[PDB]
RNA sequence: GCAAAAACA
């Protein structure tokens, strides 16, 4: 409660964080218990000097850092569980303050310092008399008097002989309004006392079946899915340019080209090839920065969301439901497989330069020959040259979307062979971008030059006829959005590679155990299941699809693409299983292929790969 | 004594600004220690680019070793801000220390790098061998000393007169005097955070989760990333 | 993915790896959580009967049902009264250690905890400014408006800090105090049962997004005593997902001839078929038959008595759409597919007293599944984490197996855990299966990674990144989860990311200074050769340029200098270490950083342990300075004019 | 247009 009248201010606030009293049993008799001890160290100590000094040291309640420096003085050293109270200069010796019932029953505590003992009626131990003068003691006798009026008018009689006895015990207290909220939504008490005899009880259960066959993943119908990455993939080129600059390379371009349109999509209009003709003269200028032109409207979508709104409201009718939503159903396209075919084709240069790590060791000389060897074998394909591309191009579009403009970027999107020469895969646009979020979306409009057009593979896109000195070339243009997220990612496609050279570093090294012997011209032979049959191909082109695959589902993540690979981990488990002639089985109501056929929406690789797991065996023998 | 001026002058500054923070509990400390209005970046690594870019992106504390514009490049923003090439200026026209304050620095970062050119590696053999993980002394320390001691042996090193005698008897004696030797030039005023940090990890027993083939001593344990794996062994005599 | 499925030489299990997206972006959860809020709390009050009766399971109290109320056929929400009492019995009884050493943190470390530690939580709703705040600002409030409340000061340790929140809880009238913010013992009690909801975001392998709920900073030292409590029991039991375990069974060898099995499953809407009274009754039991007075009973039951009284975010909204138009309407307001919970609708919050949501309980739902296992007819090996498990059967006979895996599955029903029927998977013969990330073949045991390593700075400053970059990579070469080549190349390809990101690629500004000033290239992050290899991963970059010869004595002291002006993470401090960069809330940061400025000079021991130091900051700093001006060996009459301005 | 049970424009 509030402070007794007989314990003043100053040894309250004082005792107020000394010891966590609200825990306690008696808390609050505690407290005034040691507020007395305190109180009685006070009056022991007063105005009293031995050498110029004060004759005591009043230890209690004091800073432990003041306390361990008096102590190196003096030279004396006591524990901080059982520090005295107070230290006497004239007899060098320390005393502590104590409180008991009858001083009949008192013996020293320890040898480390001496008790002073008091009934709680004011009189003291013969001890404290032969130490303290009459003054003291008569000051402690009407202290302990008029301290026994508080407590026996409060009737805290046994609370207080109860607290002199014992230590502190601990305690947690929950009322009576707190008890009746918690009681609100359950059918026990705080204590939950069911009168409920323990038991199991014996429940009749189905009966576990087992799944003979592999189950069969369901191939979608509708019209076949577009290509829907940020990038074109395997029908990417470059414009071979003259050594220089990229500046130098976009001026090339642009003073010695032609375009005309060939396809037109409605999606992107034939009218935004004027913003990238624009953007191509400002950067050949010298300004990778320029104004907005009218067609900047169309091509980014700028002020489209408040003309949606009021075509919305105009077209306003019915009542209000519920939305709905839909996806639609896509089947898989034959360009899938025309673009794992083209992705694995061989290139003249290696578009995989990545310095070098140190070498010390021969385990750092193994490493880097097997990091070598892998970068042999995956570099000179197209795969390595789409994935620079990605990566060139993700990574110029997000350092260039953090400014927060209001006019168009242009990042080109240039390599360089081991010549010299600049080869341009394409440009991208970036509008406004007035970005909040790292999910918002930036708009983009991107120009890529085209190796084939498709218009059932690119609906989408506006392919336009580029002509540069005497060659041909197909120029694509999208208008597209994308996230920042997205754009950071891709700007680190280059992690792609870690899977692929993990499976070929765990043949390579499978191998070398098998021998006992590391050999990095390991070139074995892996057999899978082809065209519906069993034949074999070679380590290198194995890890050449499998980087190629790697890339096409980076490329195409999404819901679909996670929930299918989460969900066909623990078919891929079953079905090795059944390799190693092991049974599987199944609880009641266990269709596992319901999990994979639920992902399995309109997303293309997800589909590929569906077509390929329902082309191998379902059943082992 | 300037220090003792400047930390009362500081003690008043702190009473009169913020009265209500300096009558909080000084427990409450472990709470204030981290009260950041900011909000937790889940991607912090995501806004390097853009950091590093920015004009001005480094802060730095004033100071007059700095030139303002060094050779047509302005160096500071005249806290201040400064380019991102003064930490290459600094290597090249910056103040020096003394050599003993070097070592020190480098005490517990050397030792490793010495350790590794010291040992001499077998043969590497290749073969089906299964690595399994068991919690070890991940790096090995001056002296071995148990943990919950490690906070009373580092309050003897740096301030031994705030501690009481349980804390001084519960510490280890002879790490002690090992590392009031070597941190010596380091304990200061200055870099007092910083050589506890070190003073940490060449006493720091924590046990980490690593491939084993065989036991591994506190030596191997720091180099287990490379001794071992799913294929190959390397000894270490 | 026939191409990922090899026949020779490499086996599915090692190729299984590549059926991740560690390099696509992950899913973003866009609008409204609304809806899958809204179907998280329906999904438990629709599973309670076997026919589904949504409008009699929303009088139900304490989820308990009878036996053949237990749907076996499909999702079960509830648990069995008896099954819990008589299953947490044998679960006390069988792991004996393990309560000892929780009647051990009970007694001595449960007293000792620091409520602090709530600080280093996660983001938490804020019942005063009525807005999510970070942890710090939250208990900071918090601590303050319960000092204001009862008179007090509170007590540093959690116990003191649950007391301040049970006394406040009592009064008729609270305020927070210039704004005044009025409370009531109802609007307290309603902000201390609402949970915020929120997505869960960077999510891999599902389709459908998830939602996670936070609890108030009111109950959340309660919480983190029944979890820690929990994960005491947890780190004591051999059935616990926690150290291993999955490597421990794999190379186990059973028998010659016995019939082992290996049971490789997830659990199905493990946090939306789980209801706190049977977590109340384990604990209670587990109290109980420890010997623990009534006051421990009662701290472990107010949280889940709390939850029971939950009030969750309904989120934004459900959307709406007339023609082409969307709205965002409450639940309640127009016809929906959730009009069974409209009586439940507490302004933009809903009242559920059946369910959980995820991230809230994570080690006391483990505790219940596992006392769901201890059984005499379960005679196998479990391993559980949350709604992920792993069982392997040792019987001696095929419908021995079969009986043993259906008893497995009522038992898991008894309380509420419902395992996926279409995600369970047996092996008749053991060696093959799949538990928490970790797949098992024959006597190996391979860790996959859910994300593949950044392999890109944290964007600190260039000598920690580079340290963190390369401890994340040789931390994934540890586990396993990459390998020599795999580790050499992660550490190229964030050579050169690293590079990229500091400046230290092509022509730049920072390239152009250091040539132009002749300012040679010493260090990776200034555009050098990388000194570091695979073997070298654990070596400091100032280190092993030194020894190597690669810098010399003049540029080490010219960097490691400590007076330069810009100055686990194993990195020398250096030149390269530096930093690159709500009314009320701004400027009491800044005093409090004052504050915790002029401290870890006064008391150099606060950098080594905590506070601790009964008392206030004034004159805790008051007397700690006075000690060093009286211990500093000056002059009397200087000490005496230092003193006389300490005030 | 990007996206996928609803946001960005």
């Amino acid at each position: 409660t509030d402070r007794p009248d007989h314990i003043d201010s100053r040894v309250w606030e004082l005792s107020e964080t000394q010891e966590d009293w609200i825990t306690q049993v008696h808390g609050h008799v505690r407290r005034v218990v040691e507020c007395w001890k305190y109180t009685i160290c006070c009056l022991i100590s007063n105005m009293h000097t031995h050498r110029g000094a004060p004759q005591y040291d009043v230890f209690k309640w004091q800073d432990r850092s003041t306390i361990e420096w008096i102590c190196s003085k003096k030279k004396v050293q006591y524990p901080e569980r059982d520090t005295p109270d107070l230290y006497d200069n004239e007899r060098a010796v320390a005393y502590k303050v104590l409180l008991v019932s009858d001083l009949s029953d008192h013996s020293p505590t320890s040898g480390i310092y001496h008790d002073l003992a008091f009934n709680l009626e004011g009189e003291a131990e013969e001890s404290c008399a032969l130490v303290l003068r009459g003054s003291q003691l008569q000051d402690i006798k009407g202290f302990l008097c008029r301290a026994l009026e508080w407590v026996v008018s409060n009737n805290l009689t046994q609370e207080v002989v109860e607290t002199i006895s014992g230590e502190a015990k601990l305690q947690f207290s929950v009322g009576t309004t707190f008890r009746t909220l918690l009681k609100r939504d359950t059918d026990w008490d705080v204590i939950p006392t069911p009168r409920v005899e323990p038991n199991v009880p014996r429940i009749e259960g189905r009966r576990w079946t087992q799944m003979k066959k592999l189950p069969l993943l369901k191939e979608k119908e509708g019209p076949p899915s577009p290509w829907r990455a940020l990038l074109l993939g395997a029908d990417s080129e470059y414009i071979v340019c003259p050594p220089g600059t990229d500046q130098e390379a976009i001026s090339w371009i642009h003073s010695q080209s032609e375009i005309e349109c060939i396809r037109e999509s409605k999606s992107t209009p034939a009218s935004v090839i004027t913003c990238l003709t624009s953007s191509l003269q400002s950067f050949a200028e010298g300004n990778p920065v320029r104004s907005r032109i009218h067609e900047d409207i169309i091509a980014f979508g700028i002020n489209k969301k408040q003309e949606k709104k009021q075509s919305a409201s105009s077209s306003a009718s019915g009542e209000w439901k519920r939305a709905e939503y839909q996806v639609e159903e896509m089947s898989l396209p034959p360009w899938v497989e025309e673009e794992m075919v083209l992705l694995r084709s061989d290139q003249e240069d290696n578009w995989i330069e990545l310095e070098k790590n140190a070498i010390y060791t021969e385990v750092d000389g193994v490493a880097e020959g097997l990091v070598d060897k892998y970068i042999e074998i995956v570099g000179r394909t197209k795969v390595a040259s789409v994935i620079e591309k990605w990566q060139i191009a993700a990574t110029r579009t997000f350092s260039q979307l953090h400014t927060d403009r209001s006019r168009i970027t242009a990042c080109p999107i240039i390599t360089r062979d081991p010549s010299g020469n600049c080869q341009f895969w394409g440009m991208v646009l970036l509008g406004p971008h007035h970005v909040k979020r790292d999910t918002d979306n930036a708009p983009l409009l991107i120009a890529e030059i085209m190796g084939e057009d498709t218009e059932e593979k690119y609906p989408k896109h506006s392919v336009f006829s580029l002509k540069v000195e005497e060659k041909q070339f197909l120029l694509s243009l999208k208008i597209t959005s994308f996230s920042r997220n997205k754009l950071y990612t891709f700007s680190n496609i280059r992690r792609v590679l870690i899977q692929p050279a993990s499976i070929y570093s765990q043949v390579v090294l499978s191998r070398a155990a098998e021998n006992n012997s590391l050999n990095l011209e390991v070139n074995p032979e892996i057999q899978l299941y082809l065209e519906g049959a069993q034949r074999g191909m070679t380590l290198y082109q194995w890890v050449r699809m499998i980087l190629c695959l790697e890339f096409l589902m980076a490329i195409y993540n999404n819901p679909q693409m996670e929930g299918f690979l989460a969900n066909m981990r623990r078919l891929h488990m079953s079905r090795h299983a059944m390799m190693e002639r092991r049974q599987v089985f199944l609880p009641f109501g266990s269709r596992p292929e319901d999990k994979v056929n639920e992902c399995i929406i309109n997303n293309p690789i997800v589909a590929y790969l569906a077509k390929g797991w329902n082309s191998m065996p379902n059943v082992y023998y | 004594e300037c220090t003792l001026r400047a930390l009362v002058e500081e003690y008043n500054g702190a009473c009169k600004e913020a009265p209500k923070e300096m009558s909080k509990q000084f427990t409450d400390y472990n709470t204030f220690k981290r009260y950041t209005t900011s909000k937790k970046d889940h991607a912090p690594q995501m806004r390097l680019v853009y950091s590093v870019r920015k004009p001005w992106p480094i802060s730095m504390t004033p100071s007059k070793e700095i030139p303002l514009v060094f050779n047509g490049t302005k160096l500071k923003d005249t806290r201040t801000r400064a380019n991102i090439v003064v930490p290459d200026y600094w290597s090249k026209y910056g103040s020096q220390t003394s050599l003993e304050v070097v070592n020190a620095i480098l005490y517990a970062e050397d030792l490793k790098v010495q350790r590794f050119f010291s040992t001499e590696w077998g043969e590497i053999r290749y073969g089906r061998m299964l690595p399994f993980r068991k919690p070890v002394q991940a790096c090995p320390t001056i002296e071995e000393v148990n943990p919950a001691s490690i906070p009373h042996t580092l309050l003897q090193v740096f301030c031994p007169q705030y501690t009481t005698l349980d804390s001084k008897r519960k510490a280890h004696m002879g790490a002690v005097e090992k590392l009031k030797r070597v941190m010596e030039p380091i304990c200061k005023v200055q870099t007092q955070e910083s050589a506890v940090h070190i003073a940490r990890s060449l006493i720091d027993s924590n046990k980490k989760w690593l491939p084993t083939v065989v036991d591994h001593t506190p030596r191997t344990a720091e180099m287990a990333h490379f001794l071992c794996s799913k294929y190959h062994y390397v000894h270490t005599n | 993915m026939n191409l990922f499925t090899p026949l020779s030489e490499i086996n599915p299990t090692t190729t299984q790896e590549l059926l991740y997206a560690y390099t696509g972006p992950a899913p973003v959860a866009y609008g409204t959580r609304t809806r899958a809020v809204l179907e998280n709390i329906i999904r438990p009050y629709q599973y309670f009967y076997k026919e589904p009766n949504v409008q009699r399971a929303l009088d139900i109290k304490t989820g308990c049902k009878e036996p053949e109320d237990i749907n076996v056929e499909g999702p079960s929400s509830g648990f069995h009264t008896a099954s819990v009492l008589k299953l947490a019995d044998n679960f006390f009884r069988k792991y004996r250690p393990a309560m000892e050493k929780l009647k051990y943190w009970i007694l001595v470390k449960l007293p000792k905890l620091k409520y602090a530690e709530l600080s280093k939580g996660r983001q938490t709703y804020s019942f005063i400014h009525k807005r999510n705040l970070p942890a710090p600002i939250a208990l900071e409030e918090t601590v303050e408006f319960l000092e204001q409340n009862l008179r007090r000061k509170i007590g540093p340790t959690l116990l003191s800090y649950c007391q301040a929140i049970a006394d406040v809880m009592e009064l008729d009238e609270t305020t927070y105090e210039t704004y005044t913010i009025k409370f009531s013992r109802e609007e307290l009690w309603d902000q201390m049962r609402t949970l915020n909801t929120m997505w869960k975001h960077l999510e891999r392998g599902r389709l459908n997004r998830r939602t996670i709920a936070t609890p108030s900073m009111l109950i959340r030292g309660f919480v983190k005593i029944v979890e820690d409590a929990a994960k005491e029991i947890l780190e004591n039991v051999p059935t616990s997902g926690v150290p291993e375990k999955l490597a421990k069974l794999a190379s186990k060898q059973t028998f010659h001839t016995a019939v082992t099995g290996e049971l490789s499953g997830d659990q199905e809407k493990f946090n939306e078929c789980l209801d706190p009274d049977a977590m109340r009754l384990m604990w209670t039991v587990f109290l109980r038959k420890l010997g623990c007075p009534d006051w421990i009973m009662e701290l472990f039951n107010i949280p889940f008595m709390v939850f029971k009284s939950k009030l969750a975010d309904m989120g934004e909204g459900l959307v709406y759409t007339k023609g082409k138009l969307t709205d965002r309407k409450p639940l309640g307001e127009m016809p929906s597919e959730f009009d069974d919970l409209v009586r439940n609708v507490v302004g933009n919050s809903i009242s559920c007293r059946l369910g959980m949501f995820m991230g809230m309980y994570n080690l006391t739902s483990t505790l219940l599944a596992l006392i769901s296992i201890e059984r005499e007819e379960l005679t196998g090996s479990h391993v559980e984490s949350s709604d992920d498990f792993i069982h392997f059967f040792n019987c001696k006979t095929h419908e021995e197996m079969f009986k043993q895996a259906e008893t497995l599955r009522l038992t898991l029903k008894l309380v509420g855990i419902n395992m996926s029927p279409s995600k369970c998977i047996l092996i008749s013969p053991a060696g093959i299966g799949e538990f928490n990330s970790k797949f098992h073949h024959r006597d190996f045991v391979g860790n996959v990674a859910t994300e593949l390593p950044a392999l890109v700075p944290n964007g600190t400053n260039p000598m920690t990144d580079l340290a963190m970059g390369l401890n994340v990579i040789k931390h994934s070469v540890n586990t396993g989860q990459m390998n020599l080549c795999t580790g050499a190349l992660a550490m190229r390809i964030f050579n050169h990311a690293y590079k990229y990101a500091y400046m230290a690629l092509g022509v730049t500004r920072r390239t152009r200074f250091m040539e132009e000033n002749a300012i040679t290239p010493l260090l990776t992050n200034q555009g050098a050769s990388p000194v570091h290899s695979f073997s070298t991963m654990h070596l400091d970059e100032v280190a092993l340029r030194r020894h190597l010869g690669l810098l010399d004595e003049e540029t080490l002291r010219r960097i490691l200098n400590p007076n330069n002006p810009v100055t686990e993470d194993y990195s020398v401090p250096s030149c390269f270490k530096y930093t690159l960069s709500h009314k009320a809330l701004l400027n009491k940061e800044e005093r409090y950083q004052r504050v915790t400025s002029i401290i870890n000079k006064l008391f150099p021991e606060v950098l080594i342990q905590e506070a601790s130091a009964p008392g206030t900051v004034r004159e805790s700093l008051k007397r700690r300075l006075e000690l060093v001006v009286e211990r500093s060996d000056l002059d009397e009459e200087r000490k005496k004019r230092i003193l006389s301005r300490i005030f």
